[PDB]
């Protein structure tokens, strides 16, 4: 994936901003209460009845923590996403066979909340910066099956 | 299916979102076409750019179409249909292309709604932008 | 939205399947699993070899359900309603996964009815199990 | 996408069979049929209203005879497929947008025509060995969106 200067601009602007310890867990909640589905591969969270256990059930504000830590080594290394998420690849493709499909609807979860976040802030040109990058994030991460 | 609370939540967001409906629909568009540059293709004969007329004024029918199904939530195959003939035959619309356009209506209303864009609410309208999406897309003959 | 010649195109070519419907059914979860390993995960309890007896029970369920929906052709959402509600709560059944096994079910009608699997009716197979899907997929929550 | 010795013979052996002058004008035609909306990016081709205008349509033939031909210069290189399709990359993605969902569809409609072609000996290993080759070929003409 290629961003202009401009959007590592918009990008990195805005993730300075970024709450590190909640934005994660934010968006891995939302993602199994929206996607529900997804509650499959994390069986052993305990409490995910409702939206409120989900968001505030403590292993999905950690485990999260984790997901948006390698969004932050994605975004340090955008010319390089391949060899950053290897690793992370062999992980979700060939140990766990998650569908690649989730990880696309991780990133656009991320992007609502990011949007829900920054408000007006979160301009048209900003999310079309940010669409690059997760859709990269999820590309690396999806190279097992390729 | 939508359920009761999910229509009790969409209904909620859309209430809040009031008359800025248009300009919401108008912004969720031009998301789209900046994020998604396939989608371009559609609108040969639109200006695309910032503050465009046409944008504006499809905008409007966009949030038209969609407080329609909201107000006729129960029925929306029917109150949609000549819209899923038009989407289908007419314009020949990538059925994927209505995922795109859906989740950014779902960014603009989470960058306009902070207090009602709850994760309860963002899986209620994320539901009835797919119950659109699906009716939408079913006249491909 | 499936059209009178799509009911007829597909009450046909399952007419033409006959009883080996649940051979088929068989045959197209064992091509599900070897063209797409991701869905074997849903099966951790199951034999997927080749001759499987496990395999070959759900197959003839599978094809049973398909022609439910065939016999009830308006009346999908209700005739595979507990379905649907299984796929969904239960067994938390990836929405893409339905596109894999429908794909791999018109592979094996293909690969059976030389005759019958014109392009009007691969057409037509298509919207029924997109249909189905979409039955199928309508109950997360 | 990495084929084994096994998949690789299973696809050349049965390609070496396949009519090149009939299957691509036969696949293109059926993903016209089945998936109306791809019908947009071939208005020129005239008469596309019913099955058997598709399916008899000269253009749909000649066209169909070409995209065939990228499918056989892949088979011949299963290593390098991003080389292969690079300028097929930017004919299809830069130029003509077409989504790259579209190069999936096609890929499985033809998999359709070869079960039909060759029934029981489109067996349930060789459509998998067929599937790792159109999913690479779908990867590899969609690298410019990546
Ligand atoms: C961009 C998308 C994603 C990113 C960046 C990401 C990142 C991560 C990270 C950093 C870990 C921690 C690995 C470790 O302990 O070393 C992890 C683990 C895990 N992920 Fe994800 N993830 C993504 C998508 C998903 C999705 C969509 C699912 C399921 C729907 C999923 C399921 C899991 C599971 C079950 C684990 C725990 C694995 C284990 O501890 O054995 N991931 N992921
Ligand atoms: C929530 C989903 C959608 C809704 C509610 C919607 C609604 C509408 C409405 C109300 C119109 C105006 C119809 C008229 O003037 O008679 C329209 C036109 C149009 N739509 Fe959509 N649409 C949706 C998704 C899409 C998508 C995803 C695309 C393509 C990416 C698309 C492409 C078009 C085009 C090309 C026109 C014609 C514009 C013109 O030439 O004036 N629509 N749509
Ligand atoms: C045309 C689409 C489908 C149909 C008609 C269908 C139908 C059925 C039927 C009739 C059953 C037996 C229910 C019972 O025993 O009470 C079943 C079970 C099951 N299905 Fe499906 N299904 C479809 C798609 C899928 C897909 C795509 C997956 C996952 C990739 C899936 C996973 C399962 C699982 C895990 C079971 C439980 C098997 C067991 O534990 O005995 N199904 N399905
Ligand atoms: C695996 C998938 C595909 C392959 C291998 C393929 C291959 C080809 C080839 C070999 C050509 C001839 C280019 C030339 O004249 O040098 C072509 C042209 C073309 N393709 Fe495809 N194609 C694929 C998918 C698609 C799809 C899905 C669409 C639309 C739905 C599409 C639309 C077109 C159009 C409109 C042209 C003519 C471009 C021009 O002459 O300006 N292609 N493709």
């Amino acid at each position: 994936v290629h961003l202009t200067p401009e959007e590592k601009s918009a990008v990195t602007a805005l993730w300075g901003k970024v709450n590190v310890d909640e934005v994660g867990g934010e968006a891995l909640g939302r993602l199994l209460v929206v996607y529900p589905w997804t509650q499959r591969f994390f069986e052993s969270f305990g409490d995910l009845s409702t939206p409120d256990a989900v968001m505030g059930n403590p292993k999905v504000k950690a485990h999260g923590k984790k997901v948006l830590g390698a969004f932050s080594d994605g975004l340090a290394h955008l010319d390089n996403l391949k060899g950053t998420f290897a690793t992370l690849s062999e992980l979700h493709c060939d140990k766990l066979h998650v569908d690649p499909e989730n990880f696309r609807l991780l990133g656009n979860v991320l992007v609502c909340v990011l949007a829900h976040h920054f408000g007006k802030e979160f301009t048209p040109p900003v999310q079309a910066a940010y669409q690059k990058v997760v859709a990269g994030v999820a590309n690396a991460l999806a190279h097992k099956y390729h | 299916v939508l359920s009761p609370a999910d229509k009790t939540n969409v209904k909620a967001a859309w209430g809040k979102v009031g008359a800025h409906a248009g300009e919401y629909g108008a912004e969720a568009l031009e998301r789209m076409f900046l994020s998604f540059p396939t989608t371009k293709t559609y609108f040969p004969h639109f200006d695309l750019s910032h503050g465009s007329a046409q944008v504006k004024g499809l905008g409007k029918k966009v949030a038209d179409a969609l407080t329609n199904a909201v107000a006729h939530v129960d029925d929306m195959p029917n109150a949609l249909s000549a819209l899923s003939d038009l989407h289908a035959h007419k314009l020949r619309v990538d059925p994927v292309n209505f995922k795109l356009l859906s989740h950014c209506l779902l960014v603009t209303l989470a960058a306009h709604l902070p207090a009602e864009f709850t994760p309860a609410v963002h899986a209620s309208l994320d539901k009835f932008l797919a119950s659109v999406s699906t009716v939408l897309t079913s006249k491909y003959r």
